[PDB]
């Protein structure tokens, strides 16, 4: 049970580095390099 | 001066800042941007 909880936490942290179809996984890069009218769709892909 | 949807690697000088330790700050180390506290560490980094 300790391993399962740790693995679920580790996967959840690992999913932060998943793009989910966005141009980049890190939110700061996609916000900095793209204007908000276009960056909104990429930020939405990461948020969803 | 070309700005694509890509990393901007031709930069005007921007390195004149002083590091502060043990305080929650927004840091930018040669293109790595993050928020947190900076502390002296005993990690033996390899030269590269």
């Amino acid at each position: 049970v300790v391993n399962q909880n740790a693995q679920a936490l580790n996967t959840l942290v690992k999913q932060l580095s998943s793009n989910f179809g966005a141009i980049s996984s890190v939110l700061n890069d996609i916000l900095s390099r793209l204007d908000p009218p276009e960056a909104e769709v990429q930020i939405d892909r990461l948020i969803t | 001066f070309e700005l694509l949807h890509a990393p901007a690697t031709v930069c005007g000088p921007k390195k004149s800042t002083n590091l502060v330790k043990n305080k929650c700050v927004n840091f930018n180390f040669n293109g790595l941007t993050g928020t947190g506290v900076l502390t002296e560490s005993n990690k033996k980094f390899l030269p590269f």
